[PDB]
């Protein structure tokens, strides 16, 4: 059992920004892609973006791109993920996760089967 | 089968053996060479290239560009030396990160002559002469010129030539010396004096740097080889 | 007296009456491709003396506070006549280069230039949360090259990083000491000896033929060894001519058009 | 001129003449070949040192270790599971030979490869293990990677792969010098895609340096034993060679701490010199 | 992109029933699906990859099927530790997405 | 086939028994060259008595 631990949540005044991190232990960090996946209150979970483990490739889903940013610290072993522009639809439990994508930089040889999952921070968009 | 029995030894790992081994990856087809340029064949070709030498390392003007630039001014005549160097190319600290000196740390024993050669850098309406010398050790290192005249020494005039150079002799009782600080095997001394001032005329610098390099000779040698203490890594 | 020269490529032609003298780099003069080394088997380009000609850079100028200068080839001539149009249109390329610095002054002058030519120049970048990060459009600044500095100043703007070198002039911009630059081929402009230097560059490389627009073999580096100073700023201004030689191209496309900015 | 002796020295007598060896011009790039006899009076020795040592063969005959390898037998219930491993091979996870080795530009040379093997327990006694087996197989770049310590993978119907006994000598293979270009770069001044104009951002963006994605693969190391009841923890140990080495374009020996794959530099270590003086023997 | 749709949304059972679960997508993925299992207040596990392959530790009672369009996750007898919420999710291609989820509860 | 070769200090034995030549021992018996190249990269001859330049 690897250990990821997120950080950094709480309330957030609407059109303002927070900033998310999920630190990883037990395991050779710079060596795995990492996922950012949320869950809103009592619904179904919705994938954000992911890194392929070089702090330089990445993807974001629709709904937060241009808003959202994901990099990496290799030599802390932490992922951040900067969000702006929060609106009220953004308040959702936020989980750092790891796939099987160990040495890969491209979709060809990745494949996104998530072995490990953190606790979970909440955000939360509220005046 | 042939009897045999086993001598001391087998079954141990030693990182200099020169055995044969079996091959994973056979019938390889492996990639013809080309003609690169710049080809080595031995390391004192490295160690035989002039480079320079950071003279000053004050506390305040260490790891910047001004440790490798020597003064020089048109003052007055005087006997006071204008730097000074203990010979240990491998351990003196102005000596031991340049070219000569980085090759050395790998290596424990050296032999061989060395040469010396500086630059100056003022402009063509100075003049001078200087006083080099070389002292081998056994006595006081001068502080004087009337000690250091007595040495190995040459009178260098700055002139169309803008450079000289002074060859320092292999001369010891040891075949090979040690690459770290050691009163049986120590080297020497080498200064710099003025043997006239520095003269100039009117609207021109009245003071100006000099330049020094450092390489070895052909007859320069290395035997027993370790590692190096100028690099190390984090826990 | 031997220190007069002459040199003349395509149309172009240089004089000169105070040189020290011509240093080819490992002793190698450039060559083309010989049949027993050719990996690419369709025909060759050689555009001869439409392209190896001297073409002369934008001037700098030389202060007491200058630290440093470098370009990179052949970066350095993309925008220049038919080389560039020729290097867009190819995918493969290869050439040597003839580099003449040209720097003078009077005799009340006092001041030294060092002048590098590095195969494979790496530099150091500014992050000191990521490594091997700067981008294409900073690392490529053309003609105009770039400085170095006398100190390192770490970028600290994570979310959105600068994403350009740091080369600090006394760890020679890549962590090793200026003062064993010497290793590399070189040649000192000293303002009471000369006031010119020249180098003969061939191609080296670890292939026989690569992409010239992803890819720099030469590195060219200026830096002060001794401060300028004169009776009393001070300013004297640098020039800088390429000439590319025995270049040629493979592998015929429609052009590229490279993301500047 | 192999192993042979270096020239001996001759005997001068006083000089006075126009020939000025001593003086010269550093400007135009050329190191001046002066030897002892054309500044002093010098008699006549015969040579007996020789280089033989300090050559570039001689220079690399040294087995380094570049990584180490951890892997774990216990019962997959636990916290921890039966831990296969994976390492990228690469000489630039130590310092030592990654400095001895980019003195140079460009090299050649075939690989000589050393696994040293050493295992403990972790708990009070409670028992013993027999005696335990390891696979090594090296897994070329587009091969499956493992995902399991038993997966089909390790079937190794093509991949090179070695069963180590423990207790026994170390391993040794050897390979060739495997590389798509004519000879080995420790340098790289270039990127592996362009920014088109024409195409969006994020499609043309790479790291600098990077040449190749990933040179030659992977290593994938297991213990064969099922399990035992006790937890058992093994490291192994790699060391290289290099045999028959070329190398071309000397350059300058690195001078601070290194920081990641790339001749990078971190803050607050760029100090190496210490204090001295310049009038102080 | 892709949409993935789970039916039945909820579903009821008693000890020992077979339980049967479908997830279906607007095209054809080949073999490209995993199901993950998650308990109140506590993150997904996974249960099947590769819509065939059964994740080490997992009971033998959980299966997965199909292929192409149409998938399916079995539980061949229903036990009381098995209620919790049960989710699809594709690798087809980029972006990756999820299911709307399955709730099983004991009737 | 053997190859007998001589110690500096008479000859001694040596035999390959693979037949990939990755497999083979380091044979040594290295060759010098002239460092020219690097010393004197200048384009004409220069002689160390002559002045260098005049
Ligand atoms: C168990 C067999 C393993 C075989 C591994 C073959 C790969 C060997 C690579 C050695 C060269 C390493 C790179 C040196 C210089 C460089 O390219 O940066």
């Amino acid at each position: 059992q690897v250990q990821l631990v997120e950080s950094g949540g709480g309330v957030v005044q609407p059109g303002r920004s927070l900033k998310l991190s999920c630190a990883a232990s037990g395991f050779t960090f710079s060596t795995y892609a990492m996922h950012w996946v949320r869950q809103a209150p009592g619904k179904g979970l919705e994938w954000v973006a992911v890194m392929w483990n070089d702090g330089l490739n990445k993807y974001y889903a629709e709904s937060g791109k241009g808003r959202f940013t994901i990099f990496r610290d290799n030599f802390k072993s932490t992922l951040y993920l900067q969000m702006n522009s929060l609106r009220a639809e953004d308040t959702a439990v936020y989980y750092c996760a790891r796939d099987r994508s160990r040495y890969c930089s491209n979709i060809s040889c990745s494949r996104f089967i998530f072995d490990y999952w953190g606790q979970g921070t909440l955000v939360t968009v509220s005046s | 089968g042939l009897p045999v029995m086993n001598t001391p030894g087998s079954n141990q790992y030693l990182t200099a053996d020169n055995f044969q081994s079996p091959c994973a990856l056979p019938e390889f087809d492996v990639t013809p060479p080309i003609d690169i340029p710049g080809e080595v064949k031995n390391m004192m070709e490295l160690a035989e290239i002039d480079t320079m030498i950071p003279f000053d390392l004050s506390a305040k003007k260490k790891n910047t560009m001004e440790m490798y630039r020597v003064r020089l001014s048109d003052k007055p005549h005087t006997d006071d030396p204008i730097l000074c160097l203990s010979l240990s190319p491998a351990s003196d600290p102005r000596l031991s990160h340049t070219m000569l000196g980085e090759i050395l740390n790998y290596y424990t024993h050296w032999a061989g002559s060395l040469k010396f050669t500086f630059l100056f850098c003022g402009s063509m309406m100075a003049t001078g002469k200087l006083l080099v010398s070389y002292a081998p050790p056994g006595a006081d290192p001068p502080k004087k010129r009337k000690e250091a005249m007595l040495g190995t020494h040459v009178i260098w005039d700055i002139g169309l030539q803008s450079s000289c150079t002074m060859v320092v002799p292999w001369i010891s009782n040891t075949t090979y010396r040690q690459t770290i600080d050691d009163s049986f095997t120590e080297g020497g001394y080498i200064s710099v004096f003025y043997q006239t001032r520095i003269v100039v005329p009117l609207s021109t610098p009245r003071e100006m740097d000099i330049l020094g390099f450092v390489s070895a000779c052909n007859d320069f040698s290395v035997r027993l080889m370790r590692d190096t203490t100028h690099i190390e890594q984090k826990a | 007296s031997d220190r007069v020269l002459q040199l003349t490529l395509g149309n172009s032609t240089i004089t000169t009456q105070e040189a020290a003298n011509s240093v080819v780099a490992y002793g190698r003069w450039p060559e083309y491709l010989r049949d027993s080394e050719a990996n690419p088997v369709d025909q060759p380009t050689e555009p001869d003396v439409a392209a190896c000609r001297f073409y002369t850079l934008d001037t700098v100028s030389w202060t007491k506070e200058s630290r440093g200068w470098w370009w990179k080839l052949p970066d350095a001539l993309r925008d220049m006549g038919l080389f560039g149009q020729n290097m867009y249109y190819h995918y493969l390329g290869r050439s040597g280069y003839t580099v003449h610095v040209q720097c003078n002054a009077s005799k009340f002058h006092q001041g030294a230039l060092g002048v590098f030519a590095v195969p494979e120049m790496c530099l150091a970048g500014d992050s000191n949360t990521t490594t091997m990060h700067t981008s294409y459009q900073n690392a490529n600044p053309g003609e105009k090259g770039g400085t170095f500095t006398g100190t390192f100043t770490p970028d600290d703007n994570q979310t959105s990083p600068a994403r350009r070198f740091c080369p600090v002039d006394y760890l020679f911009g890549n962590g090793t000491l200026l003062g064993n630059a010497f290793v590399f081929p070189h040649q000192i402009i000293n303002l009471r000896t000369n006031n010119c230097a020249t180098l003969v560059l061939p191609y080296v490389n670890s292939l026989s033929i690569d992409s010239m627009v992803k890819h720099n073999n030469w590195g060219i580096a200026i830096l002060p060894l001794a401060p300028l100073n004169f009776a009393s700023s001070p300013e004297i201004p640098i020039t800088l001519t390429i000439a590319p030689m025995c270049c040629e191209f493979n592998g015929l496309r429609n052009i590229t058009l490279p993301r500047l900015q | 001129t192999s192993r042979d002796a270096l020239p001996n020295t001759e005997a001068s007598g006083p000089a006075h003449s126009k020939e000025i060896p001593a003086l010269t011009a550093v400007e135009t790039g050329a190191t001046n070949p002066l030897v002892p006899s054309d500044t002093v009076q010098t008699r006549h020795v015969v040579q007996h040192r020789s280089r033989s040592e300090s050559s570039i063969e001689s220079f690399f005959a040294r087995g380094a270790c570049v990584a180490i390898i951890t892997v774990d037998n216990s019962a997959s219930t636990k916290n921890k599971d039966k831990l296969f491993t994976v390492w990228k091979i690469t000489y630039k996870d130590t310092v030592q030979l990654r400095r001895k080795l980019e003195f140079f530009t460009y090299s050649r040379f075939d690989m000589e490869f050393t696994f040293v093997v050493t295992a403990n327990f972790t708990e009070t006694n409670n028992g013993h293990a027999l005696n335990q087996v390891y696979q090594i197989m090296y897994v070329p770049p587009g091969a499956p990677v493992p995902e399991k310590w038993d997966d089909y993978t390790w079937q190794t119907s093509s991949n090179p792969s070695i069963f180590y006994t423990y207790g026994t000598a170390p391993a040794r293979i050897s390979v060739p010098y495997v590389g798509i270009s004519n000879a080995y770069s420790h340098f790289y001044d270039g990127f592996s895609k362009v920014p088109l104009k024409d195409q969006s951002a994020a499609l043309g963006d790479s790291l600098y340096g990077a040449a190749s994605l990933n040179d030659f693969g992977i290593l994938a190391v297991r213990v064969v034993n099922d399990h035992n009841p006790t937890k058992v923890t093994s490291k192994i140990r790699v060391y290289l060679k290099p045999k028959h080495i070329r190398v071309w374009c000397p350059r300058p020996p690195r001078a601070v701490a290194y920081y990641g794959p790339g001749v990078d530099y971190k803050d607050g270590t760029l100090t190496p010199l210490s204090t001295k003086d310049l009038t102080t023997y | 992109d892709i949409q993935m749709t789970q039916s039945p949304s909820s579903l009821s059972a008693s000890v020992g029933d077979r339980v049967t679960i479908t997830c279906q997508a607007s095209q054809d993925i080949n073999n490209y699906l995993n199901w993950y299992q998650q308990k109140p207040g506590k993150a997904p596990n996974l249960l099947i990859y590769d819509a065939s392959n059964l994740e080490t530790g997992v009971p033998s009672r959980f299966s997965g099927g199909g292929s192409g369009t149409d998938f399916t996750l079995t539980i061949s007898s229903l036990q009381p530790e098995d209620v919790a919420t049960y989710h699809c999710q594709h690798y087809d291609n980029l972006p990756l997405s999820f299911g709307g989820g399955t709730k099983v509860e004991i009737k | 086939g053997a190859q007998v070769s001589s110690q500096k200090v008479i000859n001694y034995t040596t035999i390959n028994y693979y037949r990939d030549s990755a497999s083979n021992a380091a044979s040594k018996q290295d060759f010098s060259q002239d460092p020219s190249k690097f010393t004197e990269p200048i384009k004409d001859v220069l002689i160390k008595t002559s002045p260098m330049l005049n």
